[PDB]
């Protein structure tokens, strides 16, 4: 059981700091070596450095020398990595690996954090539900879905129903554009179950901190 | 009336270059060559030794074979004020004995523990191996972490050391008894190659001069035949002349190049004391000194050869096989390698024994200059009897040694070695090479190798003790001075204070010299111009 | 420092067929390599340690090979869920560098997108908008031409194509098209079209819809 659980969504301005966690679980903290990969939107992956938890003995990348700084606290087996100086190259998915000193593999990662470094002001998501219209042909199965239009950053979550059932839920992504994000849903659901049960499309604006549920209605 | 000579020209031809060889030219050339440039370090070494090493090399070859006097009494001939220097470097002497021979006492508990069918840093099953212990001929798969250790980590730190007693400085306590009854023998060993003067110091020098060359290159081309031997010589002759632009690495390689030539000791004023007037100077100190660098550039392969199977062996970066700058690449990293190879027995007799033999022949020396010196400067108040003397000095460095003898006596080797006695020996050579420069005269110095050799020194070498060599002690002191390195051993950093505790053992050596010159200038009456004049002009 | 070169950067295979990733290295690295696999919205993880080596968890499906500079992973039955990014790290020297990454693509056969449009609801006509939404679902392979056609004239503004990666469970490509348009111009036309031009057929498939309360 063990888990790496770093902290959520950071949006902030450029020349600005972010500091990111890393809650270690499920093996003894003392033992590894605590390590930080940057992984750029379509990029590779990037060794940032590592940190022994039982003095912190870092080691940077030179690529990385006075960009970030690693921390650890042993009192509740917690690494921390903070960024300085944020620019737009900055803006990345950043992870938390696991590492024992030989061989040097990383065999668990943390689920990741979304960095968005920009002046771009946090946007709340407009929700539009998107309904399948009274003219159709009810065959085998009715395509519904919801749609989102304009948010900063790419930092949303849209579920059905608290996860149930989604066995045919197609995700588009968001796409850019005069500073919002843009994105769209779509769930094929036998005609067995529509429109008779109820099917609530949830959007979630973590960097927003909002929570707009629309129920589909023909 | 007269003093001894030598027994054969081949005897001191040999002598010299065994104190000149010890254990760091074995593992202290080939790390910082490779950190620094790998190959392109060659091109400073050199240039530090023509220009700095050899001329002080040279020059103070030159002086103990004309005026034929100790370390002490060739002041008095030269500048009675600077007479205190005879005396730091036998207070130096004192402090360096404390802790260089330890060393070889752990080559030597090495040595009488290699006597096994099975070498004991193999196995973990042991009396003082931990939980940690991990070692090979075990189950695969395995994974190193953060607190664990190997056999022969476990050996030298946990057995041999016992540095897991001691918490620091601060509480090292107490003494091991096993590396007293090594350094007992070791002084024993010492006292029968010295106490009958130059004619044992002479043909002792046979063996322990001789031998670390042949177990080098047994080695060498054991070394050479192993799997991938190839990744450290890569690495030990990578090039990277970018290190070429940073200040420091010309800084360590004059370091380096002063401390393994070992000149403005008084060691080669003895050496050379006891040779014959029209005998040949500048033959001796260039084959001396060539052969001590060609033999560091040797050792390099037999290291790296080694550490290159061990990169093999486990996977590559030979600066990751090859952190640790220090005895733990030759007892716990080469030892380890060694373990795991055919005749592991033999190859751990020969190399312990080599490192035993490496460090002898460099006591025999650092003794006998200073024995050599004070029998010259109470002669017959003195050398009633030489194995007296002998005698009481290596008793009182056998009772200075036992605080090295402790637990955590490493730390203090560590500490002594570097912030204590090293800027004390940079600082009296500078002291002897402004003296004989700046005030015996350069020129009546050529006319003195020029009545020895029959000819006088070439413009290349007075113009490097005239201005070459002062400057280039001057740099390392002042390197040193503006920024002492941050000191670190097994996982341990020093405390803040350790630059003030070796500060305070540095300047205790040499307050014997600034407080002569005033006690001469408080002797000699008249006025003070008529006193350095008696102080600066040779005895009449 | 050193330099993973992975020069194929995406590979094609199909369900059972054997595929092979190839990894180049700056200099000769022995058996330092490691092989990680990262689905794309996880976190990358570990599959071959050490050239060879698998980890714990793994099936016994994912191999490695390789001794030097060039190495191989090699994947045997290739499954709906092996559709992945690839990525190899060599772990002796500092820093440890990574590769490229190829991201495996799955081949099979042709399927007909199922095209369905959607007319824009009220909420959006209260804010003062509508956008029109066709969407692609279930189709190979990703090239397929999507036109717009408002009243029979080809409609090309406001057109936002949106293709997503491929899927994990049948490998079949999926794409929104989005028609974004205002209140006033949205009330002066009544059926909006969409068609899509696919390799699957010849005839493009044509979605129609009244605005007239459907
Ligand atoms: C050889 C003689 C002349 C040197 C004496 C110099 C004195 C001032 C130096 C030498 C050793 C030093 C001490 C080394 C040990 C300790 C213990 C530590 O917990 C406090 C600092 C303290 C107490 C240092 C204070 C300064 C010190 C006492
Ligand atoms: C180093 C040092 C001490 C004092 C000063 Br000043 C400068 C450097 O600690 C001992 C030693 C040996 C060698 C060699 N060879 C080199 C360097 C040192
Ligand atoms: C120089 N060649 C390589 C031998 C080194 C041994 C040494 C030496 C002197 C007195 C002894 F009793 C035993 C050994 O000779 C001079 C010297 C200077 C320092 C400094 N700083 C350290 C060690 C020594
Ligand atoms: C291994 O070493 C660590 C410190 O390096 C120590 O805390 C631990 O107790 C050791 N293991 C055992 C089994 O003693
Ligand atoms: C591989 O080594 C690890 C070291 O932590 C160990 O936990 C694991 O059990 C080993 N694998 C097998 C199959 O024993
Ligand atoms: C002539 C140069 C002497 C260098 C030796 C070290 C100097 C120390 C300065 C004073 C500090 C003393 C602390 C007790
Ligand atoms: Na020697």
């Amino acid at each position: 059981e063990v888990q790496l659980q770093q902290s959520g969504p950071e949006l902030v301005k450029p020349g600005a700091s972010v500091k990111i966690s890393c809650k270690a679980s499920g093996y003894t903290f003392t033992d590894y070596y605590m390590n930080w990969v940057k992984q750029s939107h379509g990029k590779s992956l990037e060794w940032i450095g590592n940190i022994n938890p039982n003095n912190g003995g870092t080691s940077y990348n030179q690529k990385f020398k006075g960009k970030a700084t690693l921390t650890v606290d042993k009192s509740s087996t917690t690494a921390y990595m903070e960024l300085r100086s944020l620019t737009s190259e900055d803006s990345a998915v950043y992870y938390c690996t696991r590492s024992p000193v030989r061989p040097y593999y990383f065999d668990y990662w943390g689920q990741g954090t979304t960095l968005t470094v920009s002046s771009a002001k946090t946007t709340p998501p407009s929700v539009y539900p998107l309904a399948p219209g009274c003219g159709d042909t009810t065959g085998s199965s009715v395509t519904l879905g919801c749609l989102v239009k304009g948010y900063f950053p790419e930092s949303v979550t849209v579920t059905w129903n608290s996860g149930s059932l989604s066995s045919s839920v197609h995700t588009f992504p968001a796409l850019l554009q005069s500073g919002l994000y843009t994105m769209s849903s779509s769930v094929t659901v036998p005609s067995s179950t529509w429109p008779s049960q109820t099917v609530t499309c949830s959007v979630a604006h973590p960097a927003s901190s909002t929570t707009v549920d629309k129920k589909l209605e023909p | 009336g007269e003093r001894e000579t030598w027994g054969k020209k081949v005897d001191f031809l040999l002598s010299v270059i065994g104190y000149a060889v010890d254990l760091g030219n074995v593992w202290r050339f080939p790390y910082i060559c490779a950190q620094n440039g790998g190959g392109a370090f060659l091109l400073p070494y050199t240039i530090m030794a023509i220009f700095g090493g050899i001329p002080l090399f040279y020059m103070e070859l030159a002086l103990g074979q004309y005026h034929r006097n100790g370390c002490i009494s060739i002041w008095r001939k030269i500048c009675p004020i600077f007479k205190g220097i005879g005396y730091a470097i036998c207070i130096i002497a004192f402090y360096i004995a404390s802790y260089y021979n330890t060393i070889m006492a752990w080559a030597l508990y090495y040595l009488i523990s290699s006597f096994t069918d099975q070498l004991p840093w193999t196995s973990c099953k042991n009396s003082w191996n931990t939980g940690n212990c991990t070692n090979y001929f075990s189950e695969d798969n395995i994974t190193w972490t953060l607190h664990s250790t190997s056999p022969a980590e476990e050996f030298y730190t946990r057995h041999v050391l016992q540095i897991h007693r001691s918490k620091g400085l601060q509480d090292l306590g107490g003494i091991s008894w096993q590396l007293a009854l090594c350094i007992m023998l070791i002084f024993t060993v010492i006292y029968f190659s010295i106490w009958k003067g130059v004619k044992t110091s002479g043909k002792v020098v046979w063996v322990t001069a001789t031998f670390p060359y042949i177990a080098l290159s047994v080695l060498l081309v054991r070394g050479a035949t192993l799997p991938g031997a190839w990744r450290g010589v890569l690495f030990y002759l990578k090039p990277n002349w970018q290190k070429l632009l940073e200040t420091g690495v010309w800084i360590d390689a004059a370091a380096q190049i002063f401390f393994s030539l070992g000149p403005g000791f008084g060691v080669l004023l003895a050496f050379a004391s006891y040779n014959k007037f029209n005998n040949n100077c500048y033959q001796d100190a260039l084959v001396t000194s060539v052969v001590n660098c060609m033999t560091s550039f040797v050792s390099g392969f037999v290291i790296f050869t080694v550490l290159g199977y061990m990169a093999e062996m486990r996977n590559e970066d030979v600066s990751e096989v090859a952190k640790d700058a220090g005895p733990s690449l030759l007892f716990i990293t080469y030892a380890e390698a060694i373990a795991n190879m055919p005749a592991s027995t033999f190859f751990a007799i020969i190399f312990f024994l080599m490192l035993i033999t490496l460090g002898l022949d460099s006591s025999f020396a650092g003794l006998e200059g200073v024995i050599t010196a004070v029998l010259d400067e109470f002669p017959h108040v003195w050398a009633k009897r030489r194995e007296r003397f002998v005698l009481a000095v290596v008793i009182t460095c056998f009772f200075g040694s036992l605080v090295t003898l402790t637990f955590g006596g490493a730390y203090v080797v560590k500490l002594l070695e570097e912030y204590a006695t090293g800027p004390a020996v940079l600082t009296v050579a500078l002291i002897e090479a402004v003296a004989v420069s700046w005030f015996y005269g350069i020129t009546q110095f050529c006319r003195d190798v020029k009545e020895m050799l029959g000819f006088s020194p070439g413009w290349f070498w007075r113009i490097c003790w005239v201005a070459i060599s002062p400057l280039f002690l001057l740099f390392i002191i002042a390197s040193f001075l503006m920024s002492p390195p941050q000191l670190r051993l097994f996982q341990y950093n020093y405390p803040y204070w350790s630059i003030i505790l070796g500060y305070a053992i540095g300047t205790s050596s040499f307050i014997c010299i600034p407080t002569y010159i005033a006690y001469r200038l408080i002797i000699t009456p008249g006025t003070f111009k008529e006193r350095i004049i008696k102080s600066i002009t040779p005895e009449t | 420092d050193i330099v993973m070169t992975q020069s194929h950067k995406f590979m094609s295979t199909s369900v059972g067929d054997r595929v092979s990733i190839t990894c180049k290295a700056s200099q000769d690295v022995s058996t330092a390599v490691a092989w990680y696999q990262q689905k794309p919205g996880q976190s990358p993880k570990l599959l071959i340690y050490s050239a060879s080596y698998r980890y714990t968890g793994v099936p016994d499906r994912f191999t490695g090979s390789g001794s030097g500079t060039d190495f191989t992973f090699t994947i045997s039955s290739v499954q709906a869920e092996d559709l992945a990014v690839y990525y190899c790290q060599q772990h002796y020297s500092i820093p440890r560098t990574f590769g490229g990454g190829t991201k495996l693509e799955i081949k099979r056969a042709d399927a007909a997108p199922t095209v369905s449009i959607f007319p824009p609801s009220s909420e959006q006509l209260t804010s003062g908008g509508a956008s029109v939404v066709c969407f692609l679902n279930n189709f190979y392979p990703k090239d397929i031409n999507v036109k717009w056609k408002i009243d029979g004239s080809e409609r090309q503004n406001g057109v936002l194509n949106s293709w997503t990666d491929q899927d994990s469970k049948d490998s079949t490509y999926s794409m929104s098209s989005t028609l974004t348009l205002t209140k006033d111009e949205y009330e002066r036309h009544n059926s909006y079209t969409c068609e899509a031009t696919h390799k699957t057929s010849t005839s493009p498939i044509v979605k129609s819809f009244n605005r007239n309360e459907c």
